[PDB]
C-alpha cells in the first residue's frame, strides 16, 4: 500500500486523499514515463543556445505521457502514513499514438500494461482539471523534487496548459515558474557534489538507497528520486539548500547554466 | 458596530475617498494611522462594507491590495471573502431576497479578482465550483438563480490570466457545465442570457464548447458534498 496505482475509475477517490496530504507534506518528488524521442526539430542546430529546449518542445508536443509518479514528503523527509506515492496511469494506444520502438520495449519489460492503459487509462485533460485546484500546483509553500526532468515538466506544462509548449525557452520557464514556483533537480544539484555522477539508478547505488517497487516506472522512480534528494541534502549540503543557487534550474536547459533528455 | 466608532470612522476615511493618484497616499495613511492589530477588521470592513455593495470600485480596491503589498492581509481578505460567500450560500433563500443575491454576485466578482486574475487557484477545499453548479441544478431554479450569476462573475476574471485564460482545463471544465445547463429547456431566460454574456466576455463561441452529460448522472447528483443550505 506504499504505492497506489491510479486509473480512471479511482482517480477522483485518490485526489480526495492527495488534496489532504499536500497540506502536511509539501515536498513533492516526481517522475514520468513516455514513449521516448522520435524527432529532431527542423531548422535548429545543436550549436544553437536553446537547442536542448527546441528538441524537448519538438518531442513533447508530439508524444503522449504514459505515467506520472508523485511522492509526498515533508521538511524532514518523512512520509505520510499509508500510501506515500501515487502512480498515475494515462490513456495510451499503441495503434493510434506515436513512440520510439525501443522505449515501448523497455517500458514493457519494466511492467507497463499497455492494454490496461488503452482501456482504463486516465485522460490527461481531466487529470489537469483536478490537479489545477488541489494545492499541488500554483500554490506557494510546495516544493518539487526531480531528476533530469526537463521533459518531465514539459509534459506537466503541456497537460496543465492544454497547449503546445511555448516557442521560446524563456517563455517556457516563465509559465513553468507560475505552476511550479520551487523546483530542485537532483541531477543539477549533483554538479556540485564531487564524485556523484550518473543516472538515477546509479546515483541511488552510490547513496546506498533501497528502491521500493518496480524500476523504470514513475511511482517507484519518484520515490527513489525523493530518497536521493533528502539523503543527498544531509550528506553534501548540510541539510539546507540555497534557493538562489539551485532553485528552478532544470538539467540541460538554459536556466542556471549536458543533454536535457534522460537517456538510459 | 464591529469597531468602536472612533477607530471605525478612522478606516472608513481611508477608503471613503480613493483614487488612482491618492492611492499611495491612502496606503500610507492606513499604514500609520491604524494599528497592525486591527487589520483583520480592516479586512472585514473592506469585504463586507465596500466590496460587497459597490462593484464599480473593485478595480481600485484591488489596486489598493496591490499597492499595500501585504500578503498576510491579502490572506485575511481571501478568508473573509469565502466566509461571507458561505453565509449567503447557506442562507434561507427566497424570490424576494434580491439584495442577498446582489451581494453574492459582487463577492463572486471579487473572488475572481484576488485569485484567478492573479494566477492563483480557487482551491477545491475552499470552494468546489463544479459541484456547486450541479447541486444548484438538483435543488431548484431558486438555487440556480443564486449560483449561476455568481459563478459567471468569478470566471469573468479568467480572461485576464495567463494561467486560467481559455483553454485552461479547469476553466473549460466549468464552462462545459454551464454549456450543459444552457441546453436545459426549462432554464430561466435570464440565466441563459447570463451564460451567453459570459462566453462573449471570455471570447468564446458558446456553440464550440463541449457540453457533457453530467446533469443526467443522478447517482452522482445524489452524493454531492453539499455547499448550499
Ligand atoms: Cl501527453
Ligand atoms: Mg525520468
Ligand atoms: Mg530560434
Ligand atoms: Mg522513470
Amino acid at each position: 500500500q506504499r504505492i497506489c496505482e491510479v486509473w480512471a475509475c479511482n482517480l477522483d477517490e485518490e485526489m480526495k486523499k492527495i488534496r489532504q496530504v499536500i497540506r502536511k507534506y509539501n515536498y513533492v518528488a516526481m517522475d514520468t514515463e513516455f514513449p521516448g524521442v522520435v524527432a529532431r526539430p527542423i531548422g535548429e542546430f545543436r550549436s544553437n543556445a536553446d537547442y536542448q529546449y527546441q528538441l524537448l518542445r519538438c518531442n513533447v508536443d508530439l508524444l503522449k505521457i504514459i505515467q506520472l509518479g508523485l511522492t509526498f514528503m515533508n521538511e524532514q523527509g518523512e512520509y505520510p502514513p499509508g500510501t506515500s506515492t501515487w502512480q498515475f496511469n494515462f490513456k495510451f494506444n499503441l495503434t493510434e499514438d506515436m513512440y520510439a520502438q525501443d522505449s515501448i520495449e523497455l517500458l514493457t519489460t519494466s511492467g507497463i500494461q499497455f492494454k490496461k492503459h488503452e482501456e482504463e487509462g486516465i485522460e490527461t485533460q481531466y487529470f489537469a482539471e483536478l490537479l489545477m485546484t488541489s494545492g499541488v500546483v500554483l500554490c506557494e509553500g510546495v516544493k518539487w523534487l526531480s531528476f533530469h526532468s526537463g521533459y518531465d515538466f514539459g509534459y506537466l506544462i503541456k497537460i496543465l496548459t492544454n497547449s503546445n509548449l511555448p516557442e521560446e525557452e524563456l517563455d517556457f520557464f516563465e509559465i513553468l515558474r507560475l505552476f511550479f514556483p520551487v523546483i530542485y533537480d537532483v541531477k543539477y544539484l549533483m554538479k556540485s557534489c564531487k564524485n556523484l555522477k550518473g543516472g538515477l539508478q546509479e546515483v541511488a547505488e552510490q547513496l546506498e538507497l533501497e528502491r521500493i517497487g518496480p524500476q523504470h516506472q514513475a511511482g517507484s522512480d519518484s520515490l527513489l528520486t525523493g530518497m536521493a534528494f533528502f539523503k543527498m541534502r544531509e550528506m553534501f549540503f548540510e541539510d539546507h539548500i540555497d534557493d538562489a543557487k539551485y532553485c528552478g534550474h532544470l538539467y540541460g536547459l538554459g536556466s542556471g547554466s549536458g543533454n536535457a533528455y534522460e537517456e538510459e | 458596530h464591529m469597531l468602536e466608532e472612533n477607530i471605525q470612522e478612522k478606516i472608513a476615511f481611508i477608503f471613503n475617498n480613493l483614487s488612482q493618484s491618492n492611492m499611495t497616499q491612502k496606503v500610507e495613511e492606513l499604514k500609520e494611522t491604524v494599528k497592525e492589530e486591527f487589520m483583520p477588521w480592516v479586512s472585514q470592513y473592506l469585504v463586507m462594507k465596500r466590496v460587497s455593495i459597490e462593484p464599480n470600485f473593485h478595480s481600485l480596491y484591488s489596486n489598493f491590495l496591490d499597492t499595500l503589498k501585504n500578503p498576510e492581509f491579502n490572506k485575511m481578505v481571501l478568508n473573509e471573502t469565502y466566509r461571507n460567500i458561505k453565509v449567503l450560500l447557506t442562507s434561507d433563500k427566497a424570490a424576494a431576497n434580491f439584495s442577498d443575491r446582489s451581494l453574492l454576485k459582487n463577492l463572486g466578482h471579487w473572488l475572481g479578482m484576488i485569485t484567478l486574475a492573479k494566477n492563483k487557484p480557487i482551491l477545491h477545499t475552499d470552494l468546489d465550483v463544479k459541484s456547486l453548479l450541479l447541486e444548484a441544478y438538483v435543488k431548484g431554479q431558486q438555487e440556480l438563480l443564486y449560483v449561476v450569476p455568481f459563478v459567471a462573475k468569478v470566471l469573468e476574471s479568467s480572461i485576464r490570466s495567463v494561467v486560467f485564460r481559455p483553454p485552461n482545463p479547469w476553466t473549460m471544465a466549468i464552462m462545459n457545465v454551464l454549456a450543459e445547463l444552457h441546453q436545459e429547456h426549462d432554464l430561466k431566460l435570464n440565466l441563459k442570457f447570463e451564460i451567453e454574456v459570459l462566453c462573449k466576455n471570455l471570447a468564446l463561441d458558446i456553440n464550440e464548447l463541449k457540453p457533457g452529460n453530467l446533469l443526467k448522472d443522478k447517482d452522482r447528483l445524489k452524493n454531492l458534498d453539499e455547499q448550499l443550505s
